[PDB]
This record gives structure tokens, C-alpha cells and sequence, in this order.
RNA sequence: UUGACUGGGGCGGUCGCCUCCUAAAAGGUAACGGAGGCGCCCAAAGGUCCCCUCAGGCGGGACGGAAAUCCGCCGGAGAGCGCAAGGGUAGAAGGGGGCCUGACUGCGAGGCCUGCAAGCCGAGCAGGGGCGAAAGCCGGGCCUAGUGAACCGGUGGUCCCGU
RNA sequence: GGUAUAGGGAGCGACGCUUGCCCGGUGCCGGAAGGUCAAGGGGAGGGGUGCAAGCCCCGAACCGAAGCCCCGGUGAACGGCG
RNA sequence: ACCAAACCCUGUCAAACUCCGAAGGGUCCCAGGUGGAGCCUGGGAGUGAGGGCGCGAGCGAUAACGUCCGCGUCCGAGCGC
RNA sequence: GAGGCCCGAACCGGUGGGGGAUGCAAACCCCUCGGAUGAGCUGGGGCUAGGAGUGAAAAGCUAACCGAGCCCGGAGAUAGC
RNA sequence: UGCCUAUUGAAGCAUGAGCCGGCGACUCACGGUCGUGGGCGAGCUUAAGCCGUUGAGGCGGAGGCGUAGGGAAACCGAGUC
RNA sequence: CAUGGGGGAAUCUGGGCGGACCACCGCCUAAGGCUAAGUACUCCGGGUGACCGAUAGCGCACCAGUACCGUGAGGGAAAGG
RNA sequence: ACCUGGGGAACUGAAACAUCUCAGUACCCAGAGGAGAGGAAAGAGAAAUCGACUCCCUGAGUAGCGGCGAGCGAAAGGGGAC
């Protein structure tokens, strides 16, 4: 009947306006150390239906391991993720529709 | 009843909380840098080799080593850290 | 039935990964305490020992 | 008085504390800004 | 809705913080036990460099108490240290002077204390400064009181969000 | 199915002799002035947008009741009477 | 005539006096010590109403099966022998 | 031959005392008391209700416990006891 | 020096019980957290519903955990603030 | 989106909406009405039960919403071989 | 019993209590019927999108609401029934 610890201040700012959440594009992350798991042409859909994603939306690759050559489509890559497979791979990307 | 009529001139209920002072690291104790060695009222223990004190006279080690105390009478009591090998 | 998550707790604490409860520092909240002291500086985030075991249990679903 | 020093022609604050009646007014003094290094910082 | 403590309750007193004592030679330690403070203050009462050393007592000196100001010996601290008490202190933390504004920004190893959350000390690195020839010292004040979680708002500022 | 020689409320309580002083404070009554005052009237002036006309917003003067302040009466009004 | 300042003796007193100062207590190191010992993480608790006795101190009246603390112990839970 | 006149039955009431106290009785009995043409007593038929009624006013009465009736429901109220 | 309960402390002159026989109190639902017995494992798993059964079980991937974290956020990413 | 009060239009160069307000971009046609099914319930009929078996199961296994209680609303048994 | 409408509590919870909660629940009233209600977009909301309504499973204790306390809590979209 003291104070709990509802004493700690809610820093969590930028939190909840009113109409609600803001429909914004989410990006699911997936390392290529879990990607090289197979080969050929790896692109969204090809994932979800397996491994990670599931309508998780945007597919941004990145990660540890060492992916092998195989044009890999995506929505985003890391300044690392790119260079990493730059050794041999793919630069598929964005959309225009 | 057989009641009385007591009262209180009490004008003394009071005191500050303990501040726990003293030699926190006696001589011979291996210590890392920063370990405050002594919490003192005034300069009850002067800082020696490899020992510095701050605002509240709190003495603390400046290196890693063993603590050694020393009397200097007219000079005072010192505390310091001797490194090692 | 389906415990409801405790909003307030959610509004003020972020639980890391290894299972640590972390929140801000009481004291500086827009001072209101006032005129500095180089103390204001020392205000990042922190680990709430033993009281998080409880803190945590209030976010059973929100995770 | 709860004083603070406004670096002339910019922002920042130092959050000092004067003594008014006790000879004050026109407080200002070389402080270090966050927007590059020093200026003087006035009152307000 | 109209509090709690309380050698029944009411009345009375009190309610947080600092300092002695109680406290039994580490800490810590109760009682409506003994005894006092705080809810501020310094733009110099803060930095640094350079100088000086007190209070008293004893003579001697126009006005001049029994200390106005001078001179001479003696006087290790009984003065001073903004305000309570305590600890500390002249091999200065005291008195005066010149330049200053570190009463900085980013941080923070390692500890003290501790149920929590709070409080306290802090070397060192970076930046850009002060004082000093220099070694160096400087993130307020001889040190401990001078303070109040959150929530709700107010003023500014800005890399952020903005259905 | 009444009309101030009546109705309602209050206090005192047949009858006799009487019922002093105090309107500072409270209440009530009286005061077409002033003071303050909410909607609303009013729009000086400013802001958001557009290419624009515009559409939208905040908003000062000033005009604005009862109440209160203020001025005054009042004790078989609450009360008070060294 | 010490009515009486300091000052010197002769005698003393003090929780909030100390020139001095034990026993003892605290901690670190090296050793001993295999214990219903320890240390780390996690599940479940109950307790938060104590009491007597001895020793050390307050309050009391150098009273109380009084009252508060401190170290220890036993009862509590060993009203079993 | 008047009267909120007097004594005193009926009738209405309930002063003091005794008894009664698992009663004859959940308020009674005996003696003794007050009123008794009046603001009287009484039959029958009607009306007023739960924060409401009624009240010559005790917070009295409102179907044998009324500082807020009874019944059912909210309802397994809540109970740090 | 009974039993139970409550207690610092009960045979206790503290609570409860006349005696017996029946009734009589830690449950279930949904979330969650540890532990544990199993299936499967970078994967694991189905809801509602459709099909069979008439005490046959199938099917059903919408969805849900998990595979990356930091940061209020933009954002970045084995990093990040 | 509804609407008590005041003001009070337009008919596709019309009018509403996409979270204050503008501007873009896009959605929809207010101030008249009807409309199966899939859904809910269990007085009633049937079928099952790791449901009860007469202090249980319904308040009623029986001549029970009875006897009895209460002015009333209402309360409400026992009893099977 | 179930349903729609019109009215509509308190106890409790917040370890007091007034916002809030319980709760549009209990109850009262009108009406409907084997059901009642709703129902063919002046809709939804970001999708070159969807296409009456109702019911179930998700979405989701999310978005949000809240003396930002106690506590309350969607919708779109996706599966189904029809």
C-alpha cells in the first residue's frame, strides 16, 4: 500500500496516439548462415513457405556464416550482407508497382 | 478510573542516520584500483603512496596492490598501496 | 481467463533478451529536482534486480 | 534564483543560480557549448 | 472523507534530514531516553599561481574601555574555518593579492552503503579551456544537513513520429 | 368554493408588572451609482493551408444578468453585553 | 574571614571530558578443519504476537512476573525423561 | 340550569405497591390510583407507505425488536476479523 | 494435570463439545511459471469447420510459438544505443 | 454514427466519408421500406452418461408447491422397499 | 428460457473515496416469434484492394482507452458456416 515500483518513470515515449498503430512496412530479418542451407534461386515466398517470414513482409537478408553464389532476391541487405555475398551472388531488390 | 495527567516536555526525539565510517580495507588486503580504503570524518588518515582522497576525505587506492598503514606521529597516520610482481 | 497484460508496466520497462528487466533512472525525470550537479548526466538505463522476477510476470503475454 | 545561460544566437543551457539583490543582473560567462566549442552564454 | 505513533484511548507532543550521547573500543543497534541544528548561503565565500600565520598574556605608547591603531618579547594552536555539533586543519582547509570562470561537454574502471529505489567517492580516456616557467592543480564551496518517486502539465530546443 | 378581522412559517406560552444597551461579524430587507462577472454580441490582430480566390482556426478593446464586493436599515433576527 | 577572578599546591568528579588505555571484537593472509559445512541458480514456505534467565546499558524509584535495546542461552517447537 | 365544573359506576386509562419471571400472559393478576358532556369513548364503511406516511413530538407508531417495515431479487455483497 | 483451539505461557477457574449416526471444507475453467513423462526437432503445432464413425478417427496451415538483437523513433544489424 | 436546442442549403459545376483543418488523391450515394439461411434458447419428445441412488438426485421417486407458516407478497417439510 | 426496444441501481473493485469500476449487469416496462435482431454500402481503410447481414475460429489481451490507477478493450485482414 506503498508505491509498488510504478515509481520508475515511463521513458517509453512515442507511445500510442489514438486512431491506433500506423500501418508501416515491417522487415523480417534472416541471416545467410541459415540461408546457404540450400541453393539455387532464393527469394521471398521461397522462404516463408519454409524457414522464416510468413507474410512477415519485407525480406531483408544479412548475417553471419558465408552464403554461396546464387542470385538472392530481397527487399534489403546489409552494408555487410551485400559485400559478404558480393564475392558471388545476387543483387535482386525493391519494387516498382 | 483513578486517572493521572501526564505530559511530555519531550523536545529531544531526534538523530541522524548512521553513515558507517572507518578503515574499510585494513592493511594486507589486496585491492584493485578505485577501492575506497577509508571513510573518515576529517583527515583521520592521510593519503600515502598510490592513494588519493576526494571531497569527503574518502581515501581510495590508485593502483592494484596490497594496503599498508603507517604511523608518522607529529606527521600523522598514512595509508597506501604497494604494487607487486 | 487469458491474463491481461499490465499496460503501465509495459509503458515503463523494456525486457531485454537474457531475461533482464530494464528501465530508466528515477530522480532526473525532467529534474523537477532542479539546478543540475553533473548528476543529470548519469542517467541511462538500468537492471532492476529481484523485483523484475515480479515485474516480468506482469507481461506474461506481451512478452 | 534558478538561472541558466543561453549561448548568444543559439540554444543550450547551463542551469546556474544567481543571488539577485545580492549584486546580480547581467550574468554571463565563458562556458562550453555542444554546438562546437567556445562561447560566453548570457542570462535568461 | 474526517491519518499514524501512543506503557488503553482522548487531550498534549511528534512525523523528513544533520550532529553528540546512549552504543557495551569493527559496523549496526531501542525507548513519548539526554541535548542542539536544517528546508538556506556565497557571482566570490568558486579556479589556479604567489605571499602571510592565529587567540591570547606581558610590558611601552596623544586623544585613548577592560582588546580601536603602533612597537617590543612570550604564546604551537586554546583563534579561524559563512550558520548546529562533531571530525579535520597553521608542513593550511586560515588571512591577502594577480590573473580567471573546470559552479565545463562526452564518459566512466573500481568500490562504499544497501531489501528495493535512492545516496556517496572516484582514477582514467576524448574534446575544447583556466592558472603556473614547471611539476601540476581545476567537473564548485574543510567535510558531513540546506531536500521530494512517479503521474499531470508548463517553457524552450532537436537527428525522430505524425493515420 | 377562503381573500389580510384571512392563510402559511417561527418563537414565547393563562393572567399581573415588565421586557434595558450593542448592527462590528452572520442573516434578512433596502439601495435604477460604481467594482467584479458567464454564455452571448464584438471583431483590433495573428495562425494553418492552397497558385489563387477562399475554406479553417485562435483572438484584444468594448458591450454583457443574477451573485459577490460596496453603501445603508434591522434584535419578540443568529448573536453579544469588560 | 579565601565573601572572592585568574594562578600554585593538597584532594578529587564526569553518558554527551581524555594525556592514556586493557581484556575483547572486526577483517585479510597461511594453516588445520568432510560438516544435515559451505557457495551459485531455481521451485515451495512459514514467520514479521515472543517469553524467561545470565551479563552489559537506558528509562523507572540502584520499584515491579515493569519497560526498551545489546551478546548468549533455554522455552517456543524438548508441558518427553 | 350554564360548565375542556365536582364526587362517582358503566366506559376509557395506567399512579404506587405486592405477586408473576421455563408466567394464566412474548406485558398478566390483586389492591391503590387518573378521566368520566368532552381536546370524550366506541361499531361499521373509507384514505395516507418505506427516506415515505402518521405524529398534542417519544425519533413514538407504521401486523409481538423501526435512528429508516416486510418479502423476493443483485447475492455465494464484503469481512486485512 | 482430559481433547481441540487460541497463546509468551492452559489441567487450567480461556474457547468448543451432551452422546451416537449420517451431511460437512483447497475445486474446476482459462491464462502463466517452474519441474517432470513423452513426440518431433530448425522446427514444432493446429483452431473453427468438413468427412467417417454411433463410445473409429481422418482431414483442416487462417493462426500461434521459435529462428536477431539494439533503439522512444526514423533506422541499423551480429551488432546497436 | 446517433440527436434535444438554435441557425439552415444544394439535385451530379449536386452531397457524405478516408481521425482536427486545408489541398491533393481515392471511396460511397444520406434524409422511404422489405428480405430467407447459417445464430439463440429448452415448456415439450427421444437417446446416451469413468451422473445421484432416498440426509443423494429436482423443493417434490410417496396424492407437494401439498401439510404447516405468514394479513399478505411469500416461505416451505417429512415420508420409498 | 432465448430476442429487440424503452427505462435502468447498489453492494463490490480501486486494499479509504468522489472520476473510474461492478455494468448498460439486476430489475421494471413495451413488443416480436419459432426464433428475434441485422441485412444490399452516403460501408471498410491503404491494399493496382474489398464488396449485404448474421454466427464460429483467428487477428488480440494486439491497437488503443485509463485519478495512464484499479481496470477496460476493438476493427481491418485470414480461415470457416450460410
Amino acid at each position: 500500500g506503498r508505491s509498488t515500483t510504478l515509481m520508475r518513470l515511463p521513458k517509453r515515449g512515442m507511445q500510442g496516439q489514438v486512431p491506433g498503430e500506423i500501418k508501416r512496412p515491417r522487415y523480417q530479418g534472416v541471416n545467410l548462415k541459415d540461408l546457404a542451407r540450400f541453393e539455387g534461386e532464393v527469394t521471398p515466398e521461397l522462404l516463408v513457405r519454409a524457414g522464416l517470414l510468413k507474410k512477415g513482409y519485407r525480406l531483408k537478408i544479412l548475417g553471419e556464416g558465408e552464403a554461396k553464389p546464387l542470385k538472392v532476391v530481397a527487399h534489403a541487405f546489409s552494408k555487410s550482407a551485400l559485400e559478404k555475398l558480393k564475392a558471388a551472388g545476387g543483387e535482386p531488390v525493391l519494387l516498382e508497382a | 478510573m483513578a486517572h493521572k495527567k501526564g505530559l511530555g516536555s519531550t523536545r529531544n526525539g531526534r538523530d541522524s542516520q548512521a553513515k558507517r565510517l572507518g578503515v574499510k580495507r585494513y592493511e594486507g588486503q589486496v585491492v584493485r584500483a578505485g577501492n575506497i580504503l577509508v571513510r573518515q570524518r576529517g583527515t583521520r588518515f592521510k593519503p600515502g603512496k598510490n592513494v588519493g582522497m576526494g571531497r569527503d576525505f574518502t581515501l581510495f587506492a590508485l593502483v592494484d596492490g596490497v594496503v599498508e598503514f603507517q604511523d608518522r606521529g607529529r606527521l600523522g597516520r598514512y595509508v597506501h598501496v604497494r604494487p607487486l610482481a | 481467463p487469458k491474463m491481461k497484460t499490465h499496460k503501465g508496466a509495459k509503458k515503463r520497462v523494456k525486457i531485454t533478451a537474457s531475461g533482464k528487466v530494464v528501465a530508466m533512472k528515477t530522480g532526473k525525470r525532467h529534474l523537477n529536482w532542479q539546478k543540475s550537479g553533473k548528476e543529470i548526466r548519469q542517467k541511462g538505463r538500468k537492471f532492476v534486480l529481484a523485483k523484475p522476477e515480479a515485474e516480468r510476470i506482469k507481461l506474461l503475454l506481451p512478452y | 534564483l534558478l538561472l541558466e545561460c543561453t549561448e548568444c544566437k543559439r540554444r543550450n543551457y547551463a542551469t546556474e543560480k544567481n543571488k539577485r539583490n545580492t549584486p546580480n543582473k547581467l550574468e554571463l560567462r565563458k562556458y562550453c557549448p555542444w554546438c562546437r566549442k567556445h562561447t560566453v552564454h548570457r542570462e535568461v
